[PDB]
């Protein structure tokens, strides 16, 4: 690899049951056959307001969801209230919407509880950006889909959620040998979300 | 934008009169007379000669490097009259814009062509509002294909003409008269009684025999179509030739 | 690709011309009311054959500069006019070669002369006296024309013989053909008539 | 044709600890099959507290550090005061990227200690991804390197036995053992090392000879 | 890929479309609307390459909407089906990806509905009924034997069914449900989904 | 407190430079128009005076636009041609982008949005034209539309422009009807208000250029009137005020 | 396309074709006639014969606003130069070929333009499709200083054996003969080809075609 | 003041500069262009003030096509440029257009090209008015383009000095019902009547346009017309 | 000052084209406001009566969007520039930032395009000042107003253009409460207030409302002629 491959995307997680939406990825760089690291954190802190995903190409990703947060900060300060979940939607889709077809690899998911409620949107490299209830990109993305929609309801607990989270991004680095690491959790609760915790998939196995 | 044209008819030339005429063309044309130079251009059926002055008026000076004659091509030349800054430019102008020609139609520019795209060069410059005209005037000669020699000059408002002989700068209309009167009754001008009396026409008009020191001479002639200057080595014997009568 | 095809001959003081009707994917049809003969003038037509986009887009501007162009002089344009017009609209767009192959039928606005004329798809005019045929199925339209023609041929005889070419010709090409429209140009008025093809 | 890129090779090795940050880089700069010097180091002094490793590309390696000396000049002209290694290494990130559609082919750790007294190492790839990191190596030879930083700085798949903070004398001692073991199954490792000891008192450099095949 | 299908009765057009988006095999919004509102009478059915159809779409939608508040009245079907025709068209010569193929509907007060089918070369194409997507290739024929010039909305409705059904039948991607809304005198009409 | 230019106010906000481009439109051919219930009529003045003027082909102050607009002029006359070229332009223009005719509205503006934007950064002059316009569309059928240099408009039944303009607009105000005006009395009545604000010379049927916009059969007809039905029109009109008394 | 010149005693006598093929098929039997530009300097072409026609349009626009500047008549190395130069810089595209040949004051002339701008002063050229039979022709029969109809016949043959003898020309044979005083429009100078007697007697039948829809448009 | 910037109009919008022009235009030599029902003659006056002048290396009146001709009265340069670039305007027709343009769309370009230049600011307006002669599908033509832009058609006009006299001289002179011939006649009687200075036979350039297209007339045909 | 620099700073400071447009507008045609709690009125007169006008194009009130509206006074055509190019900024967000954009946003859009005619020697100035009427997002009722300046303040209620002043302090000498508790009465006050300037009468007063979340709906001259129903109201009540 002449240093541009970053990834091609590992195991993301997101829905919005009625307290809120969690989301959850696990932690493992791909490079090629050799992993880079154990301990990347793909769950993107843009603002204690709203939540990014890193998946498909970590440089893209992370540059392009660090350029939101400038442009999401700027738009608060100038109408002076908080940009809701479709507008940063739009606007990313919008920053990568152009550069098209020059080799991006974004998958990222904006997820937020704005003055609509609950907000999750899927922002790709080639231009999606469709809303819904249940999204995951990544390699591992079918597992995850799998064990997902065995396991979601709008109207499940918020401790069940957790575990639904927990066992989906667990399969999923369990199939793939792509997907890895310790597994994040954040749920994004009314204003401001909130960190979960970040536990090791050797103890989760233990645990399952 | 631009720190603008002075308010005023004769302040600047974009301006008509209530005529409409353009006062700093007239500027110009009595700006010509500076330096003192006056230059004559007459041209028979094989030759065409035009003559000026040397103004020298130190010999901390080379002569070698003070001159009015300047060749622009190998067959074409031109002499120069007016403030010596702008004749610099147009010489420069002229040169480049005869040898685009060549490179562009493939042979040797006609001298009345020449001729226009300078006063086609000269026009556009009294049609903008930072521009200024470049008071000098400009005198050609050359053998065409045919024609044999031709005389033209342009000047700071844009006209010309093809002339049978010719003058400008300071005693220009006196030039003039003695050149109508030369040019009315004896006409052949071989080579000797020929541009040798424009020699007669400046030394009469201007101050006594003059001898070759203050004159600048150069020649293009039918059977030998070089822009080619002669010296005090020729120039002298002309006029001994020509002070006897 | 999406196939069709047009065609002109001349006449006694009258022209003709005809297109087909079939606008397809590139093998299946879309719809059998396709436009592509196209009114220039009061007795002037363009008719064409190629890139639907291109056929809908040379059209629409053909009607701009001309319409442009009609109300500067004021008067109805030439048909050579208009031929060397067209002539030069594709050849801007060199490097960008509109893909389509253009004809025109006309008479004179002082004389009605008869005129035809097409080009290629850059411009390069064939001023053909007999007809001229352009898209796909070009050879087979040529091979019609050459034995069907006639000199001198009178409006309905001439309406008879493009019915007959155009009706042999593209019944051969896969392509083109499903309805075939015919336009008739005389000194006075004009007939459009449309044809029981094989709409298969 | 014309490649514009080339591998010189090289490694490049970092450590976070309490008190310090060792980089690690050894000098063998070849290119081809060929060595072309023995003494080349690929750990560069951008701060008194922060020191940058890079391999790979050497020419880009050059053009990298010198942009970053004059970033450096730029930042302290325009804000009076010397540039945090987590700017440094932010700084790092938006540049390389800059070269997005025409990467420089250049792994990057960035060696320094925090504002709080603290070790920090920042690992790169050649777009400009990074992320915080007890412990790091690039180059070729980070694939031998990394998996026994893992086993003894990070204790991983050790068992019943105490996790003891790492020591200067130890990171000190495990480093050169580390370059020693590479140097012998590696073709890019060797002919030198150079090590940078950065600590709170300032940067003192530390060099060894290693297997000079 | 996807599927649309336009019909025009006599005084009325019915439009449908399917609701799934794809990725690689996976279906994350079953309940996605490919199918905008131009203006008060105007329905755009879009499809294509991912992220240039929504990007045109709703180009062409300010566009509109900056027409009818400019000049009060209401832009012409056939008008808005020309002006995405150039701006589909000039575009093609420098937007390598911009597949956008069109059925854009609705409802004019003097020439009574129109419908409109627009391949992504901007081959703009009146049409008595039209439909994109491959299983168009399946059901065009169905559409073709069961349609009469003059349907009352009740036998389109149930036309369009036949079609759905043949589709579920016989094609092979799974596309279970569609949208489906019909446009005339009294603006657009939502129609209850076709699910199975 | 100092007028230049075409960007500067005065200490009352309005434009001098347009202001002065609305005197020659008070000096040049009176030209007003007549909205009908079923079409529209324009008349204007000829300032041709001389006999050895010819080629009045097709128009001498009407300028016809698109496929059934035309429009008519009063001020300086190459500034119209000006004028009158873009406007074709931007109609076939936009007849291209959307396959509908223009309606008269939209061209209005468009046109006027360019004369405003002279009236704004640059510095060289407006234009000093008042532009009539008379056309039809789907929408709103006969429209009538007056424009001024400032980049003003509006639709108006009956308007005039020109010398006299605002006495003939007070005679046409204190005459003019809602909606029982068909095209031959409008014409009629027309020709009495050109009558009485035409200046001392009686009138002739070589003064006036009377053109009409009319329809039938799904097509919009605009007329140059000949001359014949033009001295049957004045002395029809020169006989019913042979009633007037 | 078949075209050559040469220069004779006292002027050119171009010859070319008028056989326009697209493709592998006929697309006219008496191609737009190959002599061009205005006076003294008539020039045939080929190649992609748009661009030859309207480089040849542009050539003579270009040359004849100088020429009426200059009052003079124009001369041949003057449209070779411009030639040149325009069929440069359009260098690895299109271009076009063509034969230059004009008797100005300087006598007759004929230069040979090529698509990259490879031009050269030469007593006979052929270019087009069948060059190589013309121009065999020309090396078999070509003496210097031929006389006027000695030249045009020798342009005849060589036209025609580029007819008989190669696919993508012939037709009727065009003859330019430019000289100091006169000019020939020989427009065409001989056809060796007739069409056939059509034996058919087809007489296209009334009624022959059924018709759907019959819309007539009075328009006078 | 209010009248020195070519940008404003007076208090009483009323142009002074084009007005300026105008009055530049009526100091320039005299011209005469007489149409006629076979062709359109021009003539005007060289002012070779002194015979050192050659008449005929430059000239007066230029050709444009085979039937275009240009005369005008002002400062020559200004006449040499737009002829010049006229000749560029044309030459775009016939290339875009495959047929020599007819004199009225050239006539259009001249207009707008001049106009241009007084809307501009910074540059003076065209102190010169044009004449045009032409045929079109066999019938003469004759404009006469005023500086500012305007352009006429005129049965006959003159220009240049005391034009005004000229042209009432030609209103009880001429009529529809000529011919070229005569025409040229009764131009030069014109230019006669206001030529202040004793025709020679080198003092009149003349140009006609017929079917055969426009062309000048040689010294040869000045006298050879003069004679009677 | 004199020409050049168009935008020159005054010996004390007082930027001469500033003001010199902001006296473009007394010469304007007086239009007015008010924010009330559910409707929102924007009343104009148009006393340049050349009762053979079309009425329709003569409006002095345009609407920017579905839920904005607007009147001005001044330079008619400049004000028409400004509206093109607000409502193609409005279409913008309403695309990229997709919602109903509220009052205050467009009208600091205003206020930052108006201001910035005052740069770049090049431009001038614009010579109108608006009233930005509109429901929000919330259904809120709203008013901005701004001046050529570049100021873009916020009033309850308030009149621009000729004779503007004496509007205002007649409007606070009787806006109140009990003055906006019916929509009759709100548009009534604004009734009263051009009655003051209008000439002699409801003579050409063009005046729309915007209830909450339906439409800008024209006051038209009804069978009972809206316009004088209202005015009946003040003729034979005010006594």
């Amino acid at each position: 690899e002449p240093g541009i491959e970053m990834l091609h995307g590992t195991t993301t997680l997101a829905f919005k049951f009625r307290h809120g939406v969690i989301v959850a990825a696990d932690s493992r760089a791909t490079a090629g056959a050799y992993i880079a690291s154990q301990t990347v954190k793909k769950v993107i802190e843009i603002n204690p307001y709203l939540l990014g995903t890193m998946a498909g190409g970590a440089a893209d990703c992370s540059f392009w969801e660090r350029l939101l947060a400038r442009q999401c900060r700027i738009y608060e300060l100038r109408n002076k209230e908080r940009i809701s979940v479709a507008a940063a939607s739009k606007l990313l889709a919008n920053m990568v919407y152009q550069y098209k077809g020059m080799g991006l690899s974004m998958g990222t998911m904006i997820c937020g509880w704005d003055k609509r409620g609950p907000g999750l949107y899927y922002v790709d490299s080639e231009g999606n950006r469709i809303s819904g209830a249940t999204f995951s990109v990544g390699s591992g993305s079918v597992y995850a889909y799998g064990v997902m929609d065995r396991g979601y309801s709008y109207d499940l607990e918020v401790e069940q959620a957790y575990d639904l989270a927990r066992r989906a991004i667990y399969q999923a680095t369990y199939r793939d040998a792509y997907s890895g690491g310790a597994v994040n959790l954040y749920h994004v609760r009314e204003d401001g979300w909130i960190r979960v915790s970040s536990d090791n998939v050797a103890d989760l196995h233990e645990k399952y | 934008m631009s720190r603008g044209s002075s308010a005023g008819f004769d302040r600047h030339i974009t301006i008509f009169s209530p005529e409409g005429r353009l006062y700093q063309v007239e500027y110009a044309f009595k700006a010509i007379n500076q330096g003192g130079l006056t230059s004559v251009a007459v041209r028979g059926k094989d030759c065409a000669v035009i003559v000026t002055q040397k103004k020298v008026p130190d010999k901390l000076l080379d002569s070698s490097t003070v001159t009015h004659l300047f060749k622009i091509t190998e067959n074409i030349g031109c002499v120069m009259t007016g403030m010596t800054a702008d004749s610099r430019s147009q010489v420069q102008r002229a040169r480049y814009e005869a040898a685009n020609w060549k490179y562009k139609y493939g042979y040797e520019i006609p001298v009345d062509m020449l001729c226009k795209r300078i006063a086609d060069i000269s026009q556009v410059y009294t049609q903008n509002a930072e521009m200024r005209p470049l008071g000098c005037c400009m005198i050609l000669i050359g053998i065409d294909e045919e024609q044999g020699p031709q005389v033209y000059k342009c000047d700071p408002a844009g006209y010309y003409c093809g002339f049978k002989a010719t003058a400008a700068g300071v005693k220009q209309t006196e030039s003039t008269s003695f050149l109508e009167k030369k040019v009315k009754k004896k006409f052949d001008w071989t080579f000797e009684q020929t541009v040798e009396t424009a020699i007669t026409c400046l030394s009469t008009v201007l101050s006594i025999d003059f001898k070759p020191s203050e004159i600048e001479v150069g020649v293009v002639t039918v059977e030998n179509p070089k822009f080619r200057i002669l010296t005090e080595a020729e120039i002298d014997a002309h006029l001994v030739a020509l002070a006897e009568r | 690709y999406n196939g069709g095809a047009v065609m002109a001959m001349k006449g006694k003081n009258c022209v003709a011309i005809a297109a087909d009707r079939r606008f397809g994917i590139q093998a299946q049809m879309v719809t059998t009311d396709f436009q592509k003969i196209f009114p220039m003038g009061d007795r002037l037509y363009i008719g064409l054959a190629g890139l639907a986009t291109d056929v809908q887009t040379v059209a629409q501007r053909l009607k701009f500069r001309l319409n442009l162009y009609e109300l500067k002089e004021g008067r109805q344009i030439k048909p050579y006019t208009l031929m060397s017009m067209v002539a030069n609209l594709l050849y801007e767009k060199r490097f960008g070669p509109y893909y389509t192959e253009p004809v025109i039928a006309g008479l004179d606005p002082k004389t009605f002369k008869p005129f035809i004329c097409s080009l290629d798809l850059i411009g390069c005019p064939m001023v053909t006296d007999d007809f001229v045929v352009s898209g796909t199925c070009a050879e087979q339209m040529y091979g019609m024309c050459e034995s069907l023609w006639e000199p001198n041929m009178d409006p309905d005889h001439l309406f008879e013989t493009i019915s007959q070419a155009m009706l042999n010709a593209v019944d051969r090409d896969a392509v083109s053909g499903m309805g075939v429209i015919v336009h008739i140009i005389e000194k006075d008025k004009i007939t459009t008539r449309t044809l029981k093809a094989r709409m298969d | 044709r014309f490649s514009p890129y080339v591998f010189n090779g090289g490694t490049i090795l970092a450590i976070a600890g309490e008190d310090f940050a060792i980089v690690a880089s050894d000098t063998r700069l070849s290119e081809g099959f060929s060595i072309h010097t023995r003494d080349s180091p690929k750990c560069y002094k951008l701060t008194d507290k922060t020191v940058i490793g890079c391999s790979g590309f050497h020419g880009d390696c050059l053009t990298l550090t010198k942009i970053i000396e004059a970033r450096l000049k730029m930042y302290k002209h325009s804000n009076n005061k010397a540039m945090t290694t987590g700017a440094i290494a932010a700084m790092l990130s938006t540049i390389l990227y800059s070269r997005r559609f025409f990467p420089y082919y250049v792994y990057n750790i960035i060696g320094g200690l925090d504002e709080e007294g603290k070790g920090a190492v920042y690992s790169f790839d050649p777009v400009g991804s990074y992320q915080r990191d007890s412990f790091k190596a690039g180059g070729s030879a980070s694939a031998m390197l990394q998996p026994l930083l893992d086993n003894q700085v990070g204790f991983k798949n050790m068992q019943n036995v105490e996790h003891v903070p790492l020591s200067l004398d130890r990171a000190m001692r495990l480093v050169k053992d580390v370059f020693i073991s590479a140097a012998e199954r590696d073709v890019y490792t060797g002919d030198a090392l150079r090590i940078c000891i950065v600590t709170k008192e300032g940067i003192r450099e530390e060099t060894v000879s290693l297997r000079k095949d | 890929m996807e599927y649309l299908i336009g019909i025009q009765g006599p005084d009325y057009v019915l439009v449908a479309s399917d609701r799934v988006a794809a990725s690689n095999i996976v279906q994350m919004k079953d309940d996605h609307d490919k199918m905008f509102k131009m203006s008060e009478k105007i329905l755009l059915l879009c499809v294509g390459e991912a992220g240039d159809t929504v990007q045109f779409a709703e180009y062409i939608q300010k566009n509109v909407q900056l027409y009818k508040m400019r000049n009060g009245y209401e832009l012409s079907p056939t008008a808005a089906a020309n002006f995405t025709r150039r701006n589909l068209a000039d575009c093609l010569r420098s937007r390598t990806p911009y597949h956008v193929n069109l059925l854009l509907a609705g409802y004019d007060e003097h020439e009574g509905p129109a419908l409109y089918y627009m391949d992504y070369l901007a081959a703009l194409a009146k049409a008595p009924f039209a439909a994109h997507g491959y299983g168009a290739f399946l059901t065009l024929s169905i559409l073709d034997r069961y349609y009469t010039p003059t349907i009352s909305r009740e036998r389109a409705v149930e036309l369009l069914r036949k079609c759905l059904e043949e589709l579920q039948k016989r094609f092979i991607l799974n596309l279970p449900t569609f949208s489906v809304r019909i446009i005339d005198k009294n603006g657009i009409h939502d129609l209850d989904n076709i699910s199975f | 407190r100092y007028d230049s230019r075409t960007t500067i106010f005065s200490p009352e906000g309005r434009l001098y430079q347009v202001e002065y481009a609305m005197e020659a439109i008070g000096h040049a051919g009176t030209c007003l128009g007549i909205l009908a219930n079923d079409g529209v009529l324009l008349a204007a003045e000829r300032r041709n005076i001389h006999k050895l003027l010819d080629e009045v082909f097709f128009s001498e102050k009407i300028y016809k636009l698109n496929e059934d607009m035309a429009c008519s002029v009063a001020g300086i006359t190459s500034d119209a041609n000006v004028l009158t070229n873009e406007l074709r332009l931007i109609a076939q223009r936009y007849l291209l982008q959307y396959q509908e005719p223009i309606p008269c509205e939209q061209l209005v503006t468009a046109l006027c949005d360019i004369k405003q934007a002279y009236t704004q950064f640059g510095g060289k002059r407006p234009f000093g034209v008042s532009l009539l316009y008379i056309g039809w569309d789907k929408h709103y059928g006969f429209q009538l539309y007056q424009s001024d240099p400032s980049g003003n408009y509006g639709g108006w039944k009956a308007t005039c422009i020109g010398n006299n303009s605002a006495a003939a607009v007070s005679m046409l105000k204190q005459d003019y009807k809602e909606g029982e005006m068909t095209l031959k009395s409008a014409l009629a009545l027309a020709i009495k208000v050109l009558n009485k604000t035409m200046d001392v010379s009686k009138l002739s049927a070589e003064k006036v250029e009377i053109a009409t916009l009319t329809r039938e059969n799904g097509k919009t007809v605009i007329r140059v009137l000949k001359q014949k039905e033009v001295e049957q029109l004045i002395k029809k009109h020169e006989e019913e005020e042979a009633k007037a008394e | 396309t078949t075209i050559a010149g040469v220069v004779y005693k006292d002027g050119i006598v171009l010859g070319a074709d008028t056989r326009a093929t697209e493709g592998m098929v006929v697309a006219d039997k008496n191609c737009s006639k190959i002599h061009f530009i205005s006076p003294n300097i008539y020039c045939c072409g080929a190649g992609t014969a748009a661009d030859t026609d309207m480089t040849t349009q542009l050539i003579s626009s270009n040359l004849e606003l100088h020429s009426l500047s200059t009052g003079r008549l124009p001369r041949v190395v003057t449209a070779n130069r411009m030639l040149k130069q325009m069929l440069f810089r359009y260098q690895g595209y299109i271009g076009a070929a063509l034969v230059l040949g004009g008797v100005d004051v300087t006598g007759p002339h004929l230069y040979s333009i090529y698509p990259h701008g490879s031009t050269d002063k030469l007593p006979y050229v052929t270019m087009g499709s069948g060059s190589l039979a013309a121009m065999a022709v020309f090396e078999d029969k070509f003496r210097p200083d031929m006389e006027e109809e000695e030249a045009k016949n020798l342009v005849s043959e060589a036209i025609a054996a580029g007819i008989f003898n190669d696919l993508g020309s012939g037709s009727n044979i065009d003859l330019c003969v430019i000289s100091k005083n006169k000019l020939d429009f020989l427009r065409p100078y001989t056809v060796p080809n007739k069409k056939g007697t059509r034996l058919g007697r087809y007489r296209c039948e009334k009624g022959t075609t059924a018709v759907l829809t019959e819309k007539i448009t009075p328009l006078e | 003041g209010y009248s020195f910037s070519l940008t404003t109009f007076s208090p009483s919008g009323k142009l002074v500069q084009i007005e300026y022009a105008l009055a530049a235009v009526a100091g320039g030599a005299p011209s005469v262009g007489i149409k006629a029902a076979n062709g359109v003659v021009l003539a005007t006056e060289k002012k070779q003030k002194s015979i050192l002048y050659d008449e005929r290396s430059v000239h007066k009146v230029e050709p444009i096509t085979k039937h275009i001709g240009l005369v005008y009265s002002g400062m020559g340069p200004d006449y040499r440029v737009l002829v010049h670039r006229a000749r560029k305007l044309a030459q775009q027709y016939y290339l875009v257009y495959q047929e020599p343009i007819p004199t009225a769309q050239l006539v259009q370009r001249v207009a707008s090209v001049m106009q241009e230049y007084t809307q501009s600011g910074g540059v003076r307006p065209f102190g010169v008015s044009l004449l045009i002669c032409g045929w079109n599908e066999g019938r003469p033509y004759l404009f006469q383009s005023d500086p500012s832009g305007a352009y006429f058609a005129w049965k006959a006009t003159a220009m240049g000095k005391n034009y005004v006299n000229g042209k009432t001289f030609l209103e009880k002179r001429y009529n529809e019902d000529l011919e070229l011939e005569d025409a040229i006649h009764t131009a030069i009687l014109t230019l006669k009547e206001s030529f202040e200075g004793q025709m020679t036979e080198d003092n009149i350039e003349v140009g006609i346009c017929n079917e055969a297209g426009f062309r000048r007339l040689t010294p040869t045909e000045v006298k050879d017309y003069l004679a009677a | 000052s004199y020409d050049r620099a168009i935008t020159v700073f005054s010996p004390d400071g007082h930027l001469f084209q500033v003001e010199y447009a902001q006296e473009a507008v007394k010469k304007g045609s007086t239009a007015v406001g008010v924010r009330g709690r559910d409707i929102v009125v924007l009343g104009v007169e148009k006393k340049s009566v050349a009762k053979l006008q079309d009425e329709r194009t003569v409006r002095k009130i345009c609407a920017l969007d579905d839920n904005v509206c607007m009147a001005f006074a001044g330079l008619t055509a400049d004000a028409r520039i400004v509206i093109n190019r607000a409502r193609v900024e409005c279409q913008s967000h309403r695309l990229t930032v997709e919602d109903p954009v509220t009052v205050e946003y467009i009208t600091r859009y205003i206020a930052s395009l108006k201001q910035r005619y005052t740069q770049s020697n090049g431009r001038r100035p614009f010579g109108i000042s608006a009233l930005i009427v509109g429901f929000d997002f919330d259904g809120t009722p709203r008013l901005y107003q701004t001046d050529p300046s570049g100021t873009y303040h916020a009033w309850k209620a308030n009149a621009i253009g000729r004779g503007a002043k004496s509007v205002r302090e007649f409007l606070e000498k009787n806006y109140t409460d009990e003055a906006i508790e019916t929509d009759d009465l709100t548009i009534k006050l604004v009734i009263k207030a051009l009655l003051e300037v209008v000439q002699s009468g409801g003579k050409n007063i063009e005046l729309a409302v915007m209830r909450r979340d339906q439409s800008l709906k024209i006051l038209n001259p009804e069978e009972i002629e809206k316009y004088v129903a209202e005015i009946e109201k003040e003729k034979e009540e005010n006594e």
